């Protein structure tokens, strides 16, 4: 990165951290004309410049050598036994459109002495997509209901140039979606997920226009304010959860791998509160609830297929995402 | 004789396996007995052609039977032309017949197949005939090597068959897309074809003017173009760039076709500058021709050996153009 966690700055130094300097003075990279830093230069703005995507895709693949150092799971890995995924459906289609969205420009501005505020807000346009369920039916044949991690990902089909996507082809392109622990009782069981719930993903955050009524609010008149209603701003937005898609509708491969929830949260609290986004922004103020390696089982090498296709835990199907322009 | 069932019959005999001599035998007595210079009468030039080309043959200048042919070579040009020469100069079909038959024994096969071609096309003598398909009478040049190859096999195990053509490339190459342009086997009967009857080499004194040629240069091939880049755009491409001398071609080829005789096509690197080719130009001989055409336009006129002006800013001044590019 490198972090303060690093054994060994003098030699490692920074790789990322200067990167990010290296890229956002380009335009200026000896300071001849007094530019200020560019827009990698700040984690407010860094992802809208193209190149934040191709050095990230570098630095990926630096650490996508390490994980495919080790060896493929083996069926004896991957499967939790007794654990059966029959199937997988979505209730609702899978539709996404671009909708507006306000926000204050206030603070930008001058405020003179004495001179009153007047409404100032932007307009944008932003990606979103509609509510849907996710329907995943399990067989627990163990004896006992047992406690279950459900990891969901979309992962591509085919390629911009239509070439099929072989598993080990697909694994690195998944995007996650969702990480959830439920008890699954003994016998025949349709797990239900809503697209709301993804511990991937958090709601637009509420405008500062509102938190100042509801703080005021509260404090005028003896009224305890609680918010504990609102989400942390760490997450993809929940309006993200999909990608576009084409007008046309294009096929992703939803793939499910249910896991052994013992073992994953194992020296923590399994079926306790991780707030609404622990898979990729963990839980406030506490251990990361998931000893499973990130990205689990997709972060190794897959070389053969037959490996996953043998593990009955371990479902994909096909879904259709549809573009509303 | 002359009827246009005798003259078709003739025409398709003559063009018969010809990578082989003839199987026909009255074509074989002709070959063997006929003397192109035995009736001067039978020629409206008085017999002068046929003595030309058949100096050359009897002084064992022609190009040898079994060798590539490529009609921007000079003095391959030079000998077909020769033979059309001798044919356009026929007054009666037997003549015109004889000589064919006479000289497909003689003279390199690709060099009679475009004679032969150009001969009944300017010709009153071939009204009415309906020449074969090139990639049938010389497949090889319409047909990629796997093909060609899966061919032989049939032929040295006897076994008749039909195989199926699937474009060169693979669907990594973007340019595959539009491959069933340019591969188009009709869509190149129809260029070769027009340049069979508008030939850069024509001379009004073969017996007639051909209106407005330099004209409908431009045109067919800015439709050519133009319909390829639609194609392009019907396939998620942007347009094609255009060459420049000074610039790379970004855009290789690997034809994966191979001569009858003369080997495999030769394939052209991606992202490739132009080089000098000994025997044919510099590169720079390129930059400056263009630069003297560009120069006629910009003038509104051409300028003749004498140093004259010629009008380009009339009608006719495209039609001088398409002369002089
Ligand atoms: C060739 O194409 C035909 C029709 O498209 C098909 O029936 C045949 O199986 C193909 N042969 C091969 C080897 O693909
Ligand atoms: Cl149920
Ligand atoms: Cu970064
Ligand atoms: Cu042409
Ligand atoms: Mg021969
Ligand atoms: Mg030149
Ligand atoms: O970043
Ligand atoms: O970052």
């Amino acid at each position: 990165e490198s972090s303060m966690y690093s054994p060994n700055a003098q030699y490692y130094g920074s790789l990322h951290n200067t990167a990010h300097v290296m890229l956002g003075r380009q335009g200026d990279p000896h300071g001849k004309f007094n530019l200020p830093p560019g827009v990698m230069e700040h984690f407010e703005t860094a992802t809208r410049d193209p190149s934040f995507f191709r050095l990230h895709k570098y630095m990926d693949n630096i650490f996508k050598k390490h994980t495919d150092s080790f060896p493929p799971y083996t069926h004896d890995d991957l499967e939790f036994a007794g654990m059966a995924v029959d199937g997988v459906a979505i209730d609702g289609e899978l539709i996404t459109f671009f909708d507006e969205f306000q926000y204050s420009l206030i603070n930008a501005v001058d405020s003179g002495e004495s001179i009153e505020d007047v409404e100032i807000n932007a307009r944008v346009h932003r990606l979103n997509h509609k509510e849907f369920t996710y329907k995943i039916t399990v067989s627990n044949s163990i004896g006992s209901d047992h406690l279950a991690t459900f990891r969901i990902f979309l992962c591509p089909i085919e390629d911009n140039n239509g070439i099929t996507l072989t598993l080990d082809k697909e694994r690195w392109l998944c995007i996650e979606l969702d990480k959830f622990f439920q008890k699954v009782p003994s016998g025949t069981h349709t797990i239900h997920r809503s697209s709301k719930d993804s511990s991937v993903t958090v709601p637009d955050m509420p405008s500062f226009h509102s938190l100042k009524e509801q703080a005021d609010n509260a404090v005028n008149g003896g009224s305890d304010l609680d918010l504990s209603a609102y989400e942390r701003s760490c997450g993809i937005p929940e309006r993200m959860l999909l990608p576009k898609s084409k007008p046309e509708g294009m096929e992703f491969n939803l793939f499910v791998a249910v896991t052994d929830g013992d073992k994953d949260t194992e020296g923590h609290n399994g079926d306790h509160d991780h707030g609404g986004t622990h898979a990729q922004c963990g839980v406030h103020g506490e251990a990361y609830p998931d000893n499973r390696p990130l990205g689990y089982p997709l972060e190794r090498r897959i070389p053969d297929e037959r490996v996953f296709d043998g593990v009955p835990n371990i479902k994909h199907v096909v879904v259709k995402i549809v573009h509303h322009p | 004789a002359s009827s246009t069932a005798h003259k078709q019959q003739d025409i398709n005999h003559l063009l018969d396996k010809i990578y082989e001599d003839t199987k026909y035998p009255d074509l074989q007595e002709i070959a063997k007995n006929f003397n192109p210079l035995g009736d001067t009468s039978m020629y409206n030039d008085q017999g002068a052609a046929a003595e030309v080309l058949m100096k050359e043959l009897n002084d064992h200048r022609l190009l040898e039977q079994h060798h590539w042919y490529s009609l921007f070579n000079a003095r391959q040009r030079e000998e077909a032309l020769m033979l059309f020469a001798v044919l356009n100069q026929c007054k009666v079909w037997y003549c015109f017949r004889n000589n064919a038959a006479y000289f497909r024994e003689q003279m390199n096969e690709g060099e009679f197949v475009y004679a032969l071609y150009v001969g009944v096309i300017h010709s009153k003598l071939g009204d009415g005939i309906v020449l074969p398909p090139l990639y049938e009478i010389t497949p090889h040049m319409f047909t990629n090597s796997e093909v060609i190859d899966k061919a032989y096999s049939a032929k040295m195990t006897q076994k008749a068959g039909t195989f199926n053509v699937s474009f060169t490339g693979t669907k990594k190459n973007k340019e595959q897309r539009v491959a069933y342009f340019g591969e188009d086997i009709g869509m190149n009967i129809h260029h070769v074809t027009w340049h069979m009857d508008f030939p850069f080499w024509w001379q009004d004194s073969y017996g007639n003017h051909l209106d407005r040629k330099g004209e409908l240069f431009f045109w067919v091939h800015h439709q050519l173009t133009a319909r390829f880049d639609f194609e392009r755009l019907s396939n998620w491409l942007d347009p094609v760039d255009e060459l420049h001398w000074d610039r790379i071609i970004r855009e290789g080829f690997a034809p994966l076709t191979s001569y009858k005789y003369g080997g495999e096509f030769p394939v052209r690197p991606d992202n490739i500058h132009f080089e000098d080719v000994d025997g044919v130009a510099h590169v720079h001989d390129m930059e400056i021709t263009e630069n003297r055409i560009y120069e006629a336009i910009d003038h509104g006129y051409i300028t003749a050996t004498d140093g004259h002006t010629i009008d380009i800013r009339q009608p006719k001044g495209i039609e001088l153009l398409g002369d002089i590019i």
